[PDB]
């Protein structure tokens, strides 16, 4: 999501990377303004592996899952 | 199916039915007063429950260890005044069961058997 490229979860096995709880996205998004300027506005987002240990405004602030099929990941 | 749980496959079994489980059998492995009596052995756990007894008579020594013949379950001794106590607890996906009483957390399980040692053993 950071990069928009496509990199195998074995080929990062392989450099070893630390998995982390929480993580985070900086994603560069030029802004509609009006008379064509364009600032190049940086907006966090955040990644969650686990979703069941959020509290109920934060499962409010939810806005996309990425579905891998079964629904027993669903279900709680 | 699982007991009288469903799961759709073997993922969900191993990341919920194991997983959970093993996150409480650990937690208990890390507990201070866990103790290894070659595998959950009751005549090594009397005898140290007897030795720690007499080593300070006015407390009250209990030790929580694993019992190698019902894999799943927890030995757990105390002995109050004379001969020590024996007790099981059952490692589940909710939590751990005692006497009748799911706790999701090992010092809530602690504290309820500090305080209710003295009552009667359900079932006897």
């Amino acid at each position: 999501l950071q990069d928009l490229k496509f990199v195998p979860s074995d080929e990062k096995k392989k450099q070893g990377c630390q998995r982390e709880n929480e993580t985070l996205i900086q994603r560069r998004k030029d802004q509609m303004q009006p008379g064509g300027t364009a600032i190049s506005v940086t907006v966090p987002y955040r990644v969650v592996d686990q979703p069941l240990k959020l509290m109920p405004q934060d499962w409010d602030r939810v806005v996309a899952v990425f579905v891998q099929g079964p629904a027993w990941q669903f279900k709680g | 199916w699982i007991n009288s749980e469903e799961f759709e496959d073997l993922d969900e079994i191993v990341a919920r039915y194991v997983q959970p489980m093993a996150s409480f059998a650990r937690d208990l492995l890390n507990h201070k007063y866990y103790q290894d009596c070659s595998g959950g052995d009751r005549k090594k756990l009397e005898e140290l429950l007897i030795k720690t007894k007499k080593e300070k008579p006015t407390f009250i020594p209990y030790f929580i260890c694993a019992c190698k013949e019902l894999p799943g379950k927890f030995l757990l001794g105390y002995q109050p005044r004379g001969k020590p106590r024996i007790e099981y607890v059952t490692v589940t996906p909710e939590g751990f069961r005692y006497r009748g009483q799911i706790f999701p957390t090992v010092n809530g399980l602690f504290r309820w058997f500090k305080d209710h040692y003295q009552d009667p053993v359900p079932g006897i």
